[PDB]
């Protein structure tokens, strides 16, 4: 499920906001950050097959 | 003394008779000042400043 | 200027304007303010409320009514009554106004003491010479058609933005700029001022301009060689010192007033280089031909004619054709401008919002 | 039927009250309802059943403003919990503060 | 210095306590040069 990073997790734990958004993962997924190895590898593989 | 008689608050503090309560009053006012105030506003009006013994 | 010419110490001098409202506590002092800052009656600021009492309580000895042509107006005369003074003086270049209130000055501050000729000082080197001119720009046919049908209120804007004026101004500006002359362009209409300024890429000043910005513009226009021309409006019509200004142009006007014409001309009458041999200032008046502007133009320049200034009609501006580019030179631009000008007329619920 | 509501939030807050508890202190749904309605003057619309009803229930809905908030949807239920907790603690239905109970004696 | 001054000798120094340690028309964004003073 595309876990976050240590720096991102620590920042969220701090008082950046009253509570983490219920759909924070969904919002970051659209931005493209915090992906998975499967997705990370698939895009790279497709980037080569295209050429 | 950081605060002289030119301050209205001090005039009340200096009017306290007993030393113990008078000492407490002076400390509460003087402890919060972080400058010697070589020049202090004149009591007649705040336009001109009256020279007071200080070092800045 | 007050401090420069007299020996009054700055401590005894106090300024009363919108920025600062403190008043001198000295026994005797001078207060320089504006009538609007003292003639107001209904509402005043807490800082100004004390100042109003400060002015009224004390008995002043002398009152100087600068630009005394506006003291007989609706309410500025209240300062003369509310403020106590044993002597009153009036200072104005033009002692004329549309209504009959000009004569009210006789019993308000007294009669007229002294007057000075204009041409006499010009020949003595005290003031510069002016080559007054009046350019008759025939409005283009397309705009003239709308001029006939359009109502009077909208008619003014139509002939003030005619393409011919734009082209004439551009040629004159370039020709005068090549001559190293400082040009001032007056325009009572704010919309025209902005359109002219943005089109020509030059600074403009009018009512909305703040005090800080305009002061920087004025200083830059005086000593900065890069900025040789500006675009002033009715705000700078009078009482602003421009020792460097030499040339003056106007595109719009406030109907038939004979004082604004003289007041506007005064911007170039105090030029620094008013004694060098052969120097002659210039005053150009762009008026659309075959329009009501002639009725106002011939009526709004009657006072200067009495003083001695003579306007020269310029039917042709030589070399205008040879200029590389002129605004609205093609019909396409004229049509686009025609339509453009024509179209002008629960504390916890706080998180919810 | 006896009777704005277009923008009312679909979420609902339901409070169940005990008749045996509400008759120990002489109160009626009229005074408590207006007490809630006056705590938040007009923010939320509420309806209360009459005493004759077998069960006493008050249904509350918070009306969203004209502007639509998309970020508040995730915390929409959370906000209801926030007001629900406050509506239970900081609401003075009647009486003087710091008076937990009173007993009559002869 | 006070003791020497009491003796009447010139004190070639002073008490350190006496050392008093002492917008419209935005179409010309950058053309305007700040001629604030003359
Ligand atoms: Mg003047
Ligand atoms: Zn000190």
């Amino acid at each position: 499920y595309a876990t976050l990073t240590i720096d991102e997790a620590e920042k969220r734990m701090d008082k950046k906001s009253g509570e983490v958004p219920r759909w924070l993962m969904k919002h970051l997924d659209n931005i493209g950050t915090t992906t998975t190895r499967y997705d990370r590898t698939r895009r790279k593989l497709k980037a080569v097959a295209d050429q | 003394l950081l605060l002289d008689e030119h301050n209205e608050l001090m005039r009340q503090a200096l009017a306290i008779k007993d030393s113990k309560k008078r000492f407490a009053a002076i400390w509460t006012l003087c402890k919060t000042k972080m400058v010697c105030e070589t020049d202090v506003p004149s009591e007649d009006d705040p336009t001109q400043l009256v020279s007071r013994g200080g070092c800045g | 200027q007050f401090l420069q010419w007299c020996t009054l110490q700055p401590e005894n001098c106090a300024v009363f304007t919108s920025d600062n409202k403190e008043m001198f506590q000295t026994e005797s002092g001078l207060v320089v303010s504006t009538y609007s800052m003292v003639a107001n009656t209904r509402n005043r600021s807490h800082d100004s409320q004390k100042v109003m009492d400060f002015l009224t309580g004390r008995e002043w000895g002398f009152i100087i009514l600068d630009e005394v042509h506006v003291v007989p107006a609706a309410m500025f005369r209240r300062v003369v009554s509310t403020i106590a003074a044993h002597a009153k003086l009036g200072l104005t270049a033009t002692l004329v106004r549309e209504d009959d209130k000009i004569g009210d000055l006789n019993f308000l501050i007294g009669p007229k003491l002294y007057e000075a000729n204009w041409m006499e000082l010009s020949q003595k080197g005290h003031i510069a010479n002016v080559q007054c001119a009046e350019v008759w720009c025939p409005m283009t046919a397309e705009f003239y058609q709308e001029y006939l049908r359009e109502t009077a209120r909208k008619r003014m804007l139509l002939y003030i933005m005619n393409p011919t004026k734009f082209q004439a101004c551009q040629f004159l500006i370039q020709y005068h700029e090549r001559r190293g002359d400082k040009i001032i362009v007056f325009s009572d209409n704010v919309y025209a001022l902005q359109e002219y300024a943005l089109k020509m890429g030059k600074p403009f000043i009018y009512g909305s301009t703040p005090q800080q910005e305009r002061m920087n513009i004025l200083q830059n226009f005086q000593y900065n060689d890069q900025i040789n021309t500006i675009f002033l409006s009715k705000v700078g019509d009078t009482s602003i010192d421009l020792p460097e200004a030499t040339c003056l142009i106007q595109i719009s006007s406030h109907y038939g007033s004979r004082r604004q014409e003289a007041q506007r001309l005064g911007r170039i009458l105090r030029a620094k280089r008013r004694n060098d041999e052969g120097f002659n200032a210039f005053f150009y008046s762009l008026v659309s031909k075959d329009t009501q502007e002639m009725y106002y133009s011939t009526k709004r320049q009657a006072f200067l004619v009495d003083q001695g200034y003579a306007f020269k009609v310029i039917t042709h501006l030589h070399g205008m054709e040879n200029i590389p580019n002129l605004a609205y030179a093609s019909p396409r631009e004229r049509r686009e401008l025609l339509q453009e000008v024509l179209l002008k007329n629960h504390p916890l619920i706080r998180k919810m919002y | 039927s006896l009777l704005s509501f277009d923008q009312q939030s679909p979420w609902l807050l339901r409070l169940e009250l005990d008749r045996a508890a509400m008759n120990d202190k002489d109160l009626t749904m009229g005074q408590v309802g207006e007490r809630i309605k006056q705590t938040f003057k007009n923010d939320l619309f509420v309806i209360w059943s009459e005493d004759n009803d077998e069960k006493l229930i008050i249904r509350c809905r918070v009306v969203r403003p004209k502007s639509l908030d998309a970020e508040t949807e995730a915390e929409e239920d959370h906000m209801l919990k926030k007001i629900e907790n406050t509506m239970l603690e900081n609401i003075t239905l009647r009486g003087v503060e710091n008076i937990e109970r009173v007993v009559m004696m002869k | 210095p006070r003791k020497l001054q009491d003796l009447g000798l010139k004190p070639a120094s002073v008490d350190p306590a006496t050392i008093k340690r002492q917008i419209t028309n935005t179409h010309m964004t950058g053309i305007l040069k700040d001629y604030s003073h003359r």
